[PDB]
DNA sequence: GCATGTGTTCTAATTAGAACGCATG
DNA sequence: GCATGTGTTCTAATTAGAACGCATG
């Protein structure tokens, strides 16, 4: 365990964000009163970069695909106070059936994660505090979650976003985060039934959603495939700003770039359950500045 | 890493890893006779071994990595060979304090493709250098080569174009080319003879 | 010309809103103070209905296609303070070459407006005070201008949002509210320029944009077709966000029912300037009860 | 509307638009030979008419309404009738204390289709009856009619089929008709022979 | 003097929707 | 002892985009 840190010594985190995505680690430091000093966000999708250039207003730093991140640019663009990430799980979750494992495919991309997460460590006879978190699908292979563990040197904590949200996602993280096997607790404004996170007069068909994918299909539950909402007796899919409250986004987040019903569900199919993530981040608010 | 007086030069502590090098080294005068197990650790299936493994395993002067020679015989992805390799390089460098020259190389036979290799160059910091073994009549060996050994990427190994390369892809089926692959380390260790 | 009403004797206002489209007319009595006692909306468009319901939480009673209302029905839901409506243009508006006129096609709707207004009209003898408006567009055969005014018996005010929003929309206005062919004068919470309406890190091209229509088109602005907007060194098109806040309506008004790129554009293509209605109902607040 | 007495009623003061009928008043005898100026007010385009018009053109104790006959002679779109006479029709009625008998009707000549005769009907608070107006021999004439009169809506004519006269229409490519209609008027008003 | 428009329309992209998949509590 | 899944796919409905239109200040 790192040593406490006097709250007058410290200073505001500076982070490293591969795989960013919509700019969750961002949104979850911001909104647990954490100063952020720097975040240097790897992100391909041009959408992902609109979201989170938008809804940040520039205080993001995009540094384009993560693959083309050198040696040098790791010391440039750092010292990092916090490297995070989860890699693309097309072709590592078992929802697809031609998966090509981690050696394969877009599954070599967790490499990548692990080869800027040893660049970024502090070196020897620097005791400063770093942390460190990789998120990924539970539905892989053994081999895969054998190998993943193998380059992290570290065994994964799996949380369940049923706990704090009102969907099944079961993912694993690794990391160095301090208290990361703590049982998970809920909070007040944590929307932890469908009908919290639906519109007015929308009826919700369950407490809780199957997990939510980039398709349309995952909306309809279970084997029947029955709408999860009922509105004017009439029976409906999810709205965008209702797949936000369930993964726990601010409302409207995902409400940039001319953006329909496919491309929200998308990023946000892939995203991270802001709970989840707010578990896990918690602990840092002890170690660097806050307002 | 600057040169060794002679009467200082150790004997040479390698890690072979996915091919055995004792037969090809002892050739060259690295490992003393026999019965000594200190010159040469060899690991052929690493997806279960840690760092403590390799940090108990004795400190380390010389760390190979080799992909299977041409052939369709390989279960394992070909960038699954590099990815373990660079895993475990990181657990065999010693403190930022140099006591000795640390040393290592990976060899390729022709395995990756283009999307392997360059993210083999990113990882081990450098573009490889091809070594071809021609004297007209034969056409037989080439390998490419990352290495931190500065004689490795020092002279000017004769230059042959990768359209040829493909062309030497016969796939069915060392001593001289791989002998001078690795002749520049001696002038670091021991010379047994 | 109308009786001043003292601010007790003062009741919340009950109005009747034909072709309702996405609420406009509540928004901005709401905007502005007004205690609603009653809100009858009449509209057919399920995506408008849904923005009514859902952003005004199930204030506003939907009735139909204006077509079913019955004299008894306006008695019954009546009496009204407020008779207020938008006729559909498509038939009318002299961008549509194909246009049927007042007579065919959708531009007879207009005398159902009529047909309702007068049953809504206070008998002989009901000193109480009445408003009512009537808008459409000022391209408009010289006979339709001409005939609507003859079976309003009033002559049209034109208002263009220009010099309240940053788009140009001439509308005709029928009516008889208070000072309607006063001066229009900006309010320091217009949003005058498109720079204004955009979101961070998008430059405007334009200070104003030509007429929204509900097509794609008429974002490409003049003969040229250039579009109105420069991101990262990129031409793009406006948002809806942006179009929202063109319109003067509330960002994110209509992220309602998983509505894309065009079925949202289509929505506010067709509605009101809302800084142009604010105008028109300031007047009210010395009439009806306000909190 | 009760009935009024013999020696009460005065003649009639009627508004005819679209159509001049004053040749079918005289005949029945609403209408005195010798008048003046008249007691028939009559216009063919009231675009341009206000409600001070029609007030100023004195009060009026019934405005009658039709649309063209048969023929090309159609200038204008068929609700064009309708809506006008709806309005010019508001402008006619006079003060809620009715000081005597208001009434008022309008016919159609087999012009407006299905959409403009529902419009009809919605606007004129009424389904509209068909006048047969066809012998055993002659099937002639046939107009609709929406109208206030109690004795055009009290009493029983002959049920026709819309099929067969559906294709009516087109086979044209008076008293009985309309004037039949036109009689029960005569209990409340003059009758002047 | 010439650019403008609360739309209809037809065509070219483009996305929606469900079939498909099977190791595993 | 059956139901589940940070997805690929292929087709069938989708919309997207621009042509079209001209009386008019
Ligand atoms: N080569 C690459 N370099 C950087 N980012 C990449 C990449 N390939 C894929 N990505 C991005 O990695 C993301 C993984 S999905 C994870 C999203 C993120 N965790 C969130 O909270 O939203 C995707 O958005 C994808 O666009
Ligand atoms: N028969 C009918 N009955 C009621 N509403 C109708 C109708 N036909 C069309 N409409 C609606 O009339 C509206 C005219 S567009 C006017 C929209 C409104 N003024 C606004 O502020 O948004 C459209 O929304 C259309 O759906
Ligand atoms: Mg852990
Ligand atoms: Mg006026």
């Amino acid at each position: 365990l790192y040593p406490a840190i006097p709250a007058a010594r410290r200073r505001p985190i500076r982070v490293l964000s591969l795989f960013d995505g919509i700019a969750t680690g961002y949104l979850v430091l911001k909104e647990l009163g954490i100063k952020v000093g720097k975040y240097v966000a790897s992100e391909v999708c041009e959408e992902s970069i609109a979201v989170g250039t938008v809804k940040h207003e520039g205080n993001i730093k995009y540094v384009n695909d993560v693959r083309n991140i050198t040696k040098k640019n790791i010391e440039e663009w750092g010292p990092f106070d916090l490297v995070i990430g989860g890699s693309p799980c097309n072709d590592l979750s078992n929802v697809n059936p031609a998966r090509k494992g981690l050696y394969e495919g877009t599954g070599r991309l967790f490499f990548e994660f692990y080869h800027l997460l040893n660049y970024s460590r502090p070196k020897e006879g620097d005791d400063r505090p770093f942390f460190w978190m990789f998120e990924n699908v539970v539905a892989m292979k053994v081999g895969d979650k054998r190998d993943i563990s193998r380059f992290l040197e570290c065994n994964p904590v799996m949380i369940d976003a049923i706990k704090v949200s009102a969907a099944h996602r079961a993912r694993y993280f690794w990391g160095n985060l301090p208290g990361m096997n703590r049982p998970v607790i809920a909070s007040k404004n944590d929307k932890l039934e469908l009908q919290d996170c639906l519109e007015y007069n929308r009826i919700a068909k369950l407490k809780k959603v199957q997990t939510i994918t980039t398709k349309s299909n995952s909306i309809k539950q279970g084997k029947n495939q029955l709408f999860p909402v009922v509105m004017n007796g009439k029976e409906d899919v999810l709205w965008c700003t209702e797949l936000e409250r369930i993964f726990g986004f601010p409302v409207h987040y995902t409400d940039v770039s001319n953006m329909g019903r496919g491309a929200r569900q998308k990023l946000l199919g892939r995203s991270w359950s802001v709970p989840v993530i707010r578990h896990l981040f918690a602990p840092l608010k002890d170690y660097f500045a806050c307002e | 890493f600057e040169t060794v007086p002679v009467w200082r030069r150790q004997p040479v502590r390698v890690l072979s890893l996915f091919e055995d090098i004792k037969k090809e080294l002892t050739s060259l005068g690295f490992l003393e006779s026999g019965s000594d197990p200190g010159q040469l650790k060899h690991v052929v299936d690493v997806t279960d071994t840690v760092r403590k493994d390799v940090e108990e395993w004795g400190p380390f002067d010389l760390v190979y990595g080799a992909t299977p020679p041409l052939g369709h015989t390989c279960d394992r992805p070909p960038s699954w060979y590099l990815f373990q390799f660079h895993r475990l390089l990181q657990y065999a460098r010693p403190k930022p304090g140099s006591p000795r020259p640390f040393f290592w190389m990976f060899v390729d036979n022709l395995v990756l493709n283009k999307e392997d290799l360059d993210v083999a160059s990113r990882f081990l910091e450098m573009e490889p250098v091809t070594i071809p073994d021609v004297h007209g009549g034969s056409l037989q060996n080439a390998v490419r080569v990352w290495s931190n050994i500065p004689a490795i990427r020092s002279r000017h190994w004769a230059l042959v174009s990768e359209e040829e390369l493909s062309l030497l892809a016969q796939n069915k089926q060392p001593t001289k080319l791989v002998k001078n692959c690795f002749l520049p380390l001696r002038e670091y260790f021991k010379y047994f003879s």
